[PDB]
């Protein structure tokens, strides 16, 4: 069982003990995105609105 | 020094955010007009609490912090509360209309209409900052705007700030505490598209929560803000050595390097010891040895599971007040054969440790008795995956009726990123279980 | 009104354990996949632990234990064994056994395996051994064969040394195997189930040709078939505890529990106190029962030794009555309430 | 945050009038707008149902529609009748004659630009206007007809805000015409496709109540408003006092509606009251509000999986022992409870109880078994319908059977679509 790299300081310490060895998408696509579901949104509301008209 | 900018998003990160920085200011004797007295280079500085409070010419000590909710009333109240001081007034972001528990409307309705707004108030912030090194993300899974704002934010965040790291702590939903029955839905849906934007995030099961403070702080219907002391005690130990003068998890990169070797496995399961009611007439002090063990009791971890049936890859312990190496590794040697710790095979089976010296501050009137010694255990390993299976189960018990799906369609959202998320999620599953099983 | 459900059909024991929760009036089962239940009697792989005592007011028993597998499969037990301490490479009641991967897959023993062959072959000491894992068996004392025949097959084996001398029972110059059924309740108290059986072969026991067997082989199903002598001297070649202490009475001068019990629950206290550390529900948000079949065999020097541990056993036909009443008792009602067919195992020694 | 409230015709106005004598009475607001109270509690969401006035008087967000001025005139005089907005009386002079074409088609026509305009004026005075409720029965000819009339308008000019009904079913126990199966149906159509939930309260069931085990032997329609105002003040709860759960519509409609058509809600309340002393426990409170007898919609709940059920106890009581409560309903009839929406049971507690009584329970649940009330309502309708009998006062106002036969399509389609759910 190994301690290594041991630190001080007057807030504390810091050491490492090792018991064993080893065996982005665009800013356009973004708001592309948002603008195909707004756009989504406006049809669904056309719909009801013919729907509502009729 | 280099500078952290916090995130607070929706309810459940702002009133946790209002938790951490109320914890935060009595940690470095900041009062709530943000005066801090003990510090002595006035207007200025680069100590490391400065990573996380700025500087006025007349000493106030301001937060790095945004606040964002998509409605008025949980953010009103940070703004008329007794921190009204401290934040200027430009850090706190309202909308008017929510998202409705829908992550679709918080991501896509009422996300691109505020967006930009909070981008730019965020890049305030980034202009006084010499070298920033990027965020911590506070929110809700369940929420609709903590789950879809955020996601939104995190992949802008991504571009606009690429270098920089990003954490979160994230609140996952638990039927005790929870507002809603698609909190499922919205929890997938924004671990989706949050995944390759987040570089290590701190899961915090309400359900663990919940149960702590029933059972260890005798609280037998446990509020928001007896959840978030607590929770803001365990966010304290975590971000402790971005604030305080040490060599362990100096800056945000560190905690990948000690915490994720694989990215997309980024969880790591948070154990805290002890959590002791100030009612609590007669209290007997629990040593060193007493509270590392407490960290692989399942009883103290943030998300309830079984390390015993997985594999480690990383382990830390933060240990706050009256602690020395020597007892340290004494209480590691008793308890590693006792115990079922086993780790994958390719990372050494070692523990990297870090002590400060001053114990844990409690809140005047909490519910948290003082003590001597406390350790935060930060273990990365495979059994919290448990926590995605339970929570892709009832995602797919709703969603092979198509149960509540019409109320996101409704908001642009398509179908199919409902069957992409999923599917995402059925990776990740494997993922753990191909690290963390070997076969039957 | 405790809830249950019942995700194992195919469980001859769990079937019965099933109506008779009905049969008290105060359980009711619900649907395979409603997770409203105080009982999972679960599915036999993939049981979904992660899932148990997530459900608020609800306190969630399962009739199995996580982690328990390490004990119940050929290449895991043998693995604990050596590697344990409290076992031992140096382990009295197990036959040595080693792990062999077949060449396909290309840790395993293959190597080390034979330097115990060669030993024995210049050591001029019987040299049978027998393939196995979890029909598919073979016993030979050319080594030279028996790693041939492991990698034909695709599966990983371990390669057990073969008992020459068993202890045979008269008339018939026969050999036989003990099970034991033992209970592990929520509270991990090991329980042994008070009746076992002897699975007799009915062929005499030929140490010269173990190409054929049947006389090698005492599994229920191998003589029902194989054998001309099936049913000859025991009912369903089933041989129980008062029969088989007289016969050690009459025959051999001791008894049961002298001769050959006493081993049997050291043997059981201690694979079961070797793992609970690791699968013990003691502090968990659910809670685990598992009933076990324990398997041994006796060599004519009356020593006790340990063949495997079945997890998800079946019970003998006379006996699934009072066996299937004594899990509700002990491991259902203990935990849900509405002289004993058990022998607790304890003991604490000091040292 | 705000409310337009809505009532309409004849059972529209006289319970919603009692509605908004019974909350105007919990929120200490007395008959001329003038609070009196002595709790903060009461003021502070009092936006939602109320404006602001000269002198910080409190006044009703409420339009008062009909097409005859006798019921309207009766408000003005009633109790409460100074507490409206004068300006929101809007009537016709003509009536309906329990003709849902006459409502919806021609004497409604005539009127319902001038009721959109005291909507308008209303929804302008809203800080943040979130939805609309509208009080009326289906039996008759205003609220039945004119109300889905309005209801579409209303959805035309505020698409993306809630719409939400109390909505009378009729019953021949309580009949005032036989056209009622045929008013009824006409409305039901227009309210799957137009609200986003709907509470049915059966006509039916308000008797029985009143008879069986209130024991009044002769019920009156004051009767049947006293069981109604009681279950609209419980249900309301959230949108008028301060709690966890923030007074808004489109998170309950959220969760309470897995698909958009099964909208319609089976309410409940406990204790059944009779216009006494006993206390009643917390497990007491919780097994009658679940009790098939304290059901406002005459259909059996155990004949049916509830998809979502929203709870709403009131009074000071402890909240561990609802929560204990709730979860042994749950746990000892899991049968009844769909297993493919997981915690499908939601709970909320307001300290503030009803007038005479210290402990109360709101039960709202979409319950496939709302589909007898729906089978019930056709199988009236058909049995005229297969004669065209009473077809002439409808053909008579411009309709033809085509319209007949696509609104009882439409409503055994919402029958089947319960009883698919009921087997899935
Ligand atoms: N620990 C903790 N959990 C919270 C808090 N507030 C909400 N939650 C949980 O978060 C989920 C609800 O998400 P919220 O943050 O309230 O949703 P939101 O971000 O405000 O999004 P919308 O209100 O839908 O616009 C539930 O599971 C809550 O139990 C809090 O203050 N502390
Ligand atoms: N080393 C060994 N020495 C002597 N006999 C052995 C032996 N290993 C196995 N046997 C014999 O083989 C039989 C079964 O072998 P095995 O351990 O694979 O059981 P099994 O899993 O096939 C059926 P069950 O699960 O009911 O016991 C034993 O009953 C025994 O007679
Ligand atoms: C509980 O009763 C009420 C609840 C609310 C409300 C506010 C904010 N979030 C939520 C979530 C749910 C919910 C409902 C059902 C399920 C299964 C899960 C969750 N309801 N809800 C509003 C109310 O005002 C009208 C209200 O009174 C009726
Ligand atoms: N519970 C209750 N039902 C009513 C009341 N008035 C009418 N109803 C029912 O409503 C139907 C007739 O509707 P009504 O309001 O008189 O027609 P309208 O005025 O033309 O809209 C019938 O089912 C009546 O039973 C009432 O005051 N209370
Ligand atoms: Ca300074
Ligand atoms: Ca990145
Ligand atoms: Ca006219
Ligand atoms: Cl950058
Ligand atoms: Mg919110
Ligand atoms: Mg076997
Ligand atoms: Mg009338
Ligand atoms: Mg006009």
């Amino acid at each position: 069982m190994e301690v290594i790299e041991l630190n001080k300081c007057t807030s504390g310490q810091s050491f490492e003990v090792i018991l064993k060895p080893p065996s982005d998408p665009s800013l356009e696509e973004i708001q592309k995105k948002l603008e195909a579901a707004e756009e989504r949104r406006k049809y669904q509301e056309a719909e009801l609105l013919k729907h509502l008209a009729e | 020094m280099r500078e952290c900018i916090s995130i607070h998003v929706g309810q459940a990160g702002v009133q946790i955010g209002n938790a951490c920085w109320e914890l935060y200011c009595l940690e470095h004797g900041i009062q709530p007009d943000g005066q801090m007295p003990s510090d002595k280079t006035i207007g200025g500085g680069d100590d490391s609490f400065n990573t996380f409070f700025s500087e006025t010419g007349a000493g106030k000590h301001v937060p790095r912090a945004v606040f964002v909710d998509l409605e008025p009333t949980v953010i009103d109240e940070v703004r008329t509360g007794t921190y009204r001081q401290l934040f200027h007034p430009e850090q706190l972001i309202t909308g008017k209309e929510d998202a409705a528990n829908n992550y679709a409307r918080g991501h896509y309705t009422i996300g691109k209409e505020i967006i930009d707004l909070v981008l730019d108030r965020i890049r305030k912030l980034a202009d006084q900052c010499t070298g920033l090194q990027g965020f911590l993300v506070f929110h809700s899974f369940g929420g609709g705007t903590g789950s879809g704002f955020t996601s939104l934010l995190m992949e802008r965040l991504s571009v606009d700030y690429g270098k920089k790291s990003k954490l979160e702590f994230s609140i996952y939903p638990a039927p005790q505490v929870s507002t809603a029955v698609v909190e499922p839905y919205n929890s997938i849906l924004t671990t989706h598209t949050t995944l390759e934007h987040s570089d290590c995030a701190f899961m915090v099961d309400n359900e663990a929560i919940y149960d702590i403070c029933r059972r260890n702080l005798d609280i037998e219907r446990p509020t928001y803000t007896n959840l978030n002391r607590l929770i803001s005690q365990i966010v304290s130990s975590i971000t402790a050595s971005l604030r305080f003068d040490g060599a362990l998890n100096v800056d945000l990169t560190e905690f990948q390097t000690n915490l994720v070797p694989y990215p997309r496995i980024h969880f790591p399961l948070a154990t805290y010891a002890p959590v002791i009611s100030a009612e609590k007439a007669y209290h007997e002090q629990l040593s060193v040895a007493e509270i590392t063990n407490a960290c692989f009791e399942p009883a103290n971890q943030m998300v309830k599971c079984d390390p015993r049936h997985g594999k480690y890859m990383a382990c830390c312990l933060l240990y706050r007040g009256d602690v020395v190496p020597k007892d340290v590794n004494a209480a590691i040697a008793t308890i590693k054969t006792k115990r079922s710790i086993q780790f994958v095979d390719w990372c050494p089976t070692g523990f990297k440790v870090g002590i400060n010296y001053q114990p844990p501050t409690v809140v005047p009137g909490g519910d948290l008795a003082k003590v001597q010694r406390a350790v935060c255990m930060l273990s990365n390993t495979t059994a919290i995956a448990e926590a995605w299976a339970r929570l892709d189960h009832k995602f797919d018990l709703m969603y092979a009726k198509r149960a509540f799906v019409h109320w996101y369609v409704g908001e642009g959202m398509e179908e199919g990123e409902f069957s992409e998320a999923r599917e995402d999620m059925a990776a990740l599953e494997k993922d753990y279980e191909e690290v963390g099983v070997d076969s039957v | 009104m405790y809830t249950f459900v019942v995700r194992d059909e195919n469980s001859s024991v769990y079937a019965e354990v099933s109506r008779l929760l009905l049969a008290t009036g105060q359980w009711k089962r619900l649907r395979k996949d409603n997770p409203r239940f105080n009982l999972m009697l679960g599915e036999r792989n993939r049981l979904p632990f992660g899932r148990l005592g997530h459900e608020p007011g609800l306190v969630q028993l399962v009739n199995y234990y996580r982690g328990a597998d390490k004990l119940c499969r050929k290449a895991s037990l043998v693995k604990l064994i050596k590697t344990s301490p409290e076992l031992s490479e140096s382990c009295t009641w197990f036959p040595e056994s080693y792990v062999i991967y077949p060449t396909n897959l290309k840790t395993d023993e293959r190597e080390v395996f034979l330097a115990a062959y060669n030993r024995r072959r210049e050591g001029r000491e019987g040299n049978v051994w027998i393939a196995k894992s979890s029909e598919g068996i073979l016993i030979s004392s050319e080594a030279s064969e028996l790693l041939d025949f492991i990698d034909e097959q695709g599966q990983v084996h371990v390669i057990q040394k073969y008992l020459e001398k068993p202890l045979l029972l008269e008339p018939g110059h026969r050999k036989f195997d003990i099970r034991s059924w033992v209970l592990v309740d929520h509270l991990y108290n090991i329980y042994l189930y008070r009746e076992g059986v002897l699975r007799t072969s009915s062929e005499p026991y030929n140490s010269a040709n173990f190409q054929d067997k049947t006389c090698h082989l005492t599994n229920h199903c191998i003589q029902k078939e194989y054998s001309k002598n099936y049913g000859r001297y025991e009912e369903g070649n089933e041989m129980f505890f008062e029969e088989f202490n007289q016969y050690l009475m009459d025959a051999l001068n001791t008894t049961l529990e002298n001769s050959i019990l006493l081993q049997i629950k050291h043997i059981i206290r201690s694979c079961l106190m070797c793992i609970e550390p690791a699968i013990s529900t003691k502090h968990l948000h659910y809670q685990s029962f598992q009933l076990f079949g324990f398997d041994f065999m006796v060599d004519e020097e009356l020593k006790v030794w340990l063949i495997e541990v079945n997890g998800a056993p079946a019970c003998a036909q006379k006996l699934y009555a009072e066996l299937c009443q004594g899990i509700v008792d002990v491991a259902i009602s203990s935990v849900f309430p509405l002289t004993s067919i058990f022998i607790k195992l304890h003991h604490h020694h000091h040292h | 945050r705000e409310i337009v409230h809505i009532q309409a015709g004849q059972c529209g106005n006289q319970i919603g009038a009692k509605f908004w004598e019974v909350i105007s009475d919990e929120h200490g607001i007395d008959p001329t707008g003038s609070y009196h109270g002595d709790s903060d509690l009461q003021l502070e969401r009092i936006n939602v149902y109320y404006n602001e006035a000269t002198g910080n008087k409190y006044v009703p967000r409420a339009i008062l529609v009909d097409l005859e001025p006798g019921t309207m005139d009766s408000v003005r005089s009633g109790p409460f009748g100074q507490i409206f907005r004068p300006d929101n009386f809007v009537f016709g002079q003509s009536g309906a004659g329990n003709n849902w074409a006459k409502g919806h088609y021609t004497e409604g026509a005539e009127l319902v630009d001038s009721v959109l305009d005291v909507v308008r004026k209303e929804s302008e005075s809203c800080d943040c206007l979130q939805g609309f409720q509208l009080t009326h029965s289906l039996g008759g000819g205003t609220g039945s007809g004119m109300g889905t009339l309005l209801i579409s308008k209303i959805r035309e000019e505020y698409p993306d805000r809630i719409m939400n009904t109390f909505s009378v079913m009729p019953s021949p126990k309580v009949s005032d015409t036989v056209v009622e199966p045929y008013n009824a149906t006409l409305s039901v159509h227009q309210l799957v496709e137009n609200t986003d939930e709907t509470y049915c309260i059966d006509n039916e069931a308000l008797y029985d109540i009143c008879f069986r085990t209130l024991k009044l032997t002769t019920p009156t329609y004051g009767d049947l408003n006293h069981l109604v105002s009681a279950t609209m003040s419980g249900v309301t709860t959230c949108l008028r006092f301060p709690g966890q759960l923030n007074a808004d519509l489109r998170k309950l409609a959220v969760n309470m509606v897995p698909f958009p058509r099964l909208h319609f809600f089976m309410p409940g309340f406990a204790p059944l009251t009779s216009r006494q002393y006993r206390a009643l426990t917390v497990p007491e409170l919780t097994q009658q509000m679940f009790d098939s007898k304290n059901m406002m919609a005459a259909c059996d709940p155990r004949h049916g999986r509830y998809l979502t059920v929203a709870a709403i106890f009131r009074g000071r009581m402890s909240m561990k022992e609802v929560d204990e409560q709730m979860l042994n309903v749950q746990n000892k009839n899991s049968s009844y409870f769909v297993e493919w929406i997981p915690n499908n049971v939601k709970t909320a507690v307001c300290d503030i109880p009803p007038r005479g009584l210290k402990m109360s329970a709101t039960f709202i649940g979409n319950s496939t078994a709302i589909q007898e009330l729906f089978k019930r309502i056709s199988e009236q309708f058909t049995a005229m319908f297969r004669r065209k009998a009473f077809l002439h006062w409808y053909t008579g106002e411009g309709m033809d059977e085509m319209e007949f036969t696509e609104a009882e399509s439409n409503m055994n389609d919402l029958v089947s679509e319960y009883q698919q759910y009921q087997d899935a």
